């Protein structure tokens, strides 16, 4: 990864600082920005650096069924329960938890989800015994979370919990710093992956990188550039096959 | 979802195949002629050789 | 008679099978440990269940 | 280790110590984080089942379509899916002591199902022709109000009186004056020996400050704001400035 | 023979050259009946791997219940009833292309599987220990509106990210107007022989009403209507009468 | 055997005799009791396929969960209990005629799985890795309008242009006057016949009767109709009053 | 055995004297407790069909996912769990007649299932290739009125022309005046043997009274009535004093 603007400097240093403590980690930002790198850093810089890191997104979760995600079950619990299956709370035991986009958790489920944070133990459906694990949590955002707390649409408690340690990353909009240097480290790891001679981007290319406000920012950024090497015809990018995209 | 239905289903099942026959390596000499004795007390077709 | 037949005839097999099965580890087990039986005690091998199976 | 000196708590104590030989259900209500779970175990240690098994289930977290499978169980051909026999809770709990969290936010079409196996104690498993009776003492508790539930016609009459036989409210950490300083202590020196920091007691002024919040969240909001301060501290007495996660 | 008279379709066709050599998955998007298929065969057909098995599959086909035991295979004796081993289509594919139908119909369990072969590139069998190495060159294709689909929270976002590397969008043919006659000119012919009716073209008045009307099938409806209008005629020329009805 | 007097019905037979030696599938479409069922049989005995097997499917009577073992077959060891190859309905109906019946009442997920043989004829069974072609001519029939579940969102817009390639509609019995006589003298001697009573034709009032009267079941309230007043009849003539009870 | 006195009454059991060479099917219609049922096994009685099977299936208990493998059976290797052929209703039914009691209470998509086996009567079973022809004659009782039913929405209009070929409605008890009586007086008689009662009739008062009470469950609920006066008698008349129910 790259890191040369000095609030991604700063960034780093307080994640470094803050790896020693296992209190739950929250991070805020726009789409695109890096928060799952963050949480990456972290955890490896952890003292759980060999313990897995589960990552998990809630939004593709369905409604009907989160409790079998949440606990997992043992063998003909229910109809398709074929074998048994552990949770991503059992999962991640004695490693590092990380729910992306916690936002858009739906009200009634918040309410199971720091339940079982504060107790520790839970039981697997159709299970008879105690699971006691051990997770440390980190969480991402994507909108302003107390905004949903003012508007009744989120639980002040869970926040409290994940907010022990917030952090919040600037979008690349305002981070022009690293523009060249992604561009430039983009273009080469993609031109060795696909074996054709790219140098680098022409003078004239490089002022329309600065002149787009990027909305979709580091996956926009990277996408924009492995496209214009997969049509890339010369060592030398010119700004005509950036504008066709932008 | 989670729920209780009877239902017609094309489905993979597992295959367990053992601990049958098993408990009778473990036992002794002795508890084994006693479970014999049990089962020549319930199966008509079974019979031990006498001395009488 | 024939549910008690076919009872019988799996018990006397299941009967043959063990003594065999005794009859072979027990048989493994002295030629492995063959310098006891010769000179006694201090001159055991170490040895665990998964040589002999 | 627990922690009882306003007289209302010293009363309850007094109250569990003479129903010690009974085997009623019990029925505990209050607000959230008052310590039900805590008298809950406290009330089966001092009984005679203490060495007995207790299973703490929260009814309000079991999927409604299998309810009676948890509960109750179910034989090998009870369904599709169903490979082999396997126990209910109220089977766990035989001999022992069965608790029922948030029983108030149960609802009120599974609140038919536990009608008969509280009084009669016997119930047949999903799938099985033979009736199974059990020894368990009911323990319940929950924050709502039953009273003004079955009045407005949202907990079943029948379930009430089944269950309420001996009631027993905790009053919240707001009315209880006398039981903060403690409990504030006890936490500052399970976090300071946990958390491996360095601290030892509060001043007047953090004092002043604990004694004056309005706790809502009880013992569990102290808890956690106590853990905080403990996290947030490197001397050796918490001020008030660094206890500033109150109001 | 295929036609391809249009600047954006030119402009496509240009853009296939250039990717057929690749190695990355390939998206098709598109409307219905704009020519998914065609593109699809016409990027293997230009391909350094002509030469090795297309394998076209339709994702809405394979029931749940055994789906991964379709696609990666499984060993005698994985499961009852395991006569013997059998490959998956992943195998069978093997140095070739593997094209998937309709891929918006995937459940997310089976997105999470492709997902995972799709990243690392090697699997397992159902029952087996070794493991599989594989060089599949996939190309997907659908219909449906994939923003609105991971927006919903019924496409898995890494997913889609993994596969919308490539976007080839085939614009409808109501954009496509200066195509539609060297289509349907195509199409007379080879009903014309198929169906030994004597027809040559189509009058002016005609082929001003193809271009006028909104087609929603596209291609596969201007299709069916020219098979409508040959086996519904006898004469040389089909008028305006004869489409009237049809439009 | 049938009745056409009606010349609606004329231009649909003259339609029929065009479309002898196409192969395309074929979508019917009318209320119920019109003739459907009629239509498509005298559809495939007047092609070049007569000699061949006729399959009818009533698609609402296949379980959901077994779908593509029906349609498609499977090889030995595909699943838990597949313990000798099949044949699906499209390979007993090869190089004849299938004929889904009711294809209104289908499902929005099991209409997926039909997109792909109805078009080209090609398919896998379930567990059989070589794919298998097919000579099936296709027809359809429903009784609800198509377009308009087609709009309503309840019938997926890929499916409709893969079938409705000749569409023929058939109109009420309401529209088609000239038929309401031929038809009651026809059931008449089907019926005096079968159960040997002595009827021979209808008065002049009894024919006005039938001619005012709304049809609403069609052709087979007609049948029920003039069954029951057979079964119930005395004497040579059925007159206004035997019926008027009725209709 | 049954008593048919009422003018309206007798009519019904010529209807069904005249219908004894007809196979078609029949729909018997009225309120609750007039014998909907004792119509049906009559009609089957005095039939072609008299020695035959006669099945009565209540339609309300079978559950809809296994719904299709109960009325036409199933091949074996059909599913998991088929180790054997299994036969249908439709075929055990096969030579006699099939009685579906509440055909009013079939969902829409249940309806759908009867449509082509009611009409031809032929059918594949679940995993069969070869089709199937059976001989039975329908017959369907219900309370509700399908007429109104089928104009509302709620049941297939299809359907009830299939079934609707004879339609017998009976009259409630409240207008059949002249069946109070002796229905009285037959299970008076039939009550007072197999409790071994001294009752042999009643009075005039009791006879005035039960002229005057509006029967809702007609005939069920006036054996129900006199079975209670029966019970609890003490001399050898019914004293209108022991009707009190009935004011
Ligand atoms: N400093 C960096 N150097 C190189 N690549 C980076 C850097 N920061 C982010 N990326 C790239 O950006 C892409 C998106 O990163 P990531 O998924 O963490 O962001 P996000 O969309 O904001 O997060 P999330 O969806 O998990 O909330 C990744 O492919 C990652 O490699
Ligand atoms: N350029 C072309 N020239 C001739 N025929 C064409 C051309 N493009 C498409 N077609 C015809 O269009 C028909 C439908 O196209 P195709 O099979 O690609 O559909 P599709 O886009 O995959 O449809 P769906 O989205 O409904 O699954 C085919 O029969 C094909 O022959
Ligand atoms: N022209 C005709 N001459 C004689 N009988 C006819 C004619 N048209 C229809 N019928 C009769 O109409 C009756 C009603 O069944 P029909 O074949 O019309 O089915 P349908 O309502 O069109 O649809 P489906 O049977 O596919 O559900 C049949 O018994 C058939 O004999
Ligand atoms: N004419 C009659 N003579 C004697 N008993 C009669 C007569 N009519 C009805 N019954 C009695 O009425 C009782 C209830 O009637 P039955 O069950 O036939 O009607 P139903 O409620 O319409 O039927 P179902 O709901 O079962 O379709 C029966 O026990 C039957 O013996
Ligand atoms: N008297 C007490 N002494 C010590 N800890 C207490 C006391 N009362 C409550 N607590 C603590 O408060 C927390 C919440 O109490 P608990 O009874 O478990 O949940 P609730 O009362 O909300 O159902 C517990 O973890 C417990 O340790
Ligand atoms: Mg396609």
């Amino acid at each position: 990864y790259v890191f040369e603007s000095p609030k991604m400097k700063e960034i780093l240093e307080k994640i470094k600082k803050i790896s020693c403590a296992e209190c739950p980690v929250l991070i805020t930002g726009e789409s695109g920005v890096g928060k799952e790198v963050v949480a990456r850093l972290i955890h490896k810089l952890s003292d759980r650096s060999k313990e897995p890191f589960v990552a998990l997104n809630v939004a593709s979760i369905p409604r009907d069924i989160f409790e079998a995600e949440l606990f997992g079950y043992e063998k003909g619990a229910f109809t398709g329960a074929v074998s048994s299956k552990e949770g991503f709370f059992e999962l991640a035991d004695g490693g590092t938890l990380f729910l992306d986009e916690i936002g858009e958790l739906s009200l009634e489920a918040q309410a199971k989800l720091l339940r079982v944070i504060e107790s520790g133990k839970f039981y697997r459906l159709g299970g008879r015994k105690e699971i006691e694990v051990n997770v440390r949590i980190l969480a991402a955002t994507n909108r302003n979370i107390k905004e949903l707390v003012k508007e009744g649409k989120f639980r002040e408690d869970l926040y409290y919990r994940l907010g022990v340690i917030e952090i919040e990353i600037p979008p690349l909009r305002e981070r022009k710093e690293d523009i060249i240097p992604l561009a430039n480290h983009f273009l080469k790891k993609f031109s060795r992956k696909y074996a054709k001679e790219v140098e680098g981007f022409t003078k004239s290319a490089q002022e329309l990188l600065l002149s787009y406000p990027w909305y979709g920012n580091v996956r926009e950024l990277k996408n924009v550039i492995e496209r214009a090497v997969l049509f890339s015809e010369g060592k030398f990018i010119d700004r005509g096959e950036l504008s066709c995209l932008v | 979802k989670q729920g209780l239905q009877l239902r017609l289903s094309q489905q993979l099942a597992m295959t367990p195949q053992l601990q049958q026959a098993i408990r009778l390596l473990q036992l002794s000499t002795l508890e084994l002629q006693q479970e014999l004795q049990q089962a020549l007390e319930s199966n008509p077709l079974l019979e031990q050789i006498d001395t009488h | 008679i024939r549910s008690n037949l076919q009872d019988a005839k799996w018990l006397i097999k299941s009967l043959e099978s063990r003594n065999d099965t005794l009859l072979r580890v027990s048989r493994c087990i002295v030629e492995q440990q063959q310098a006891f039986f010769e000179q006694g005690e201090e001159y055991m091998k170490p040895m665990v269940l998964a040589d002999i199976a």
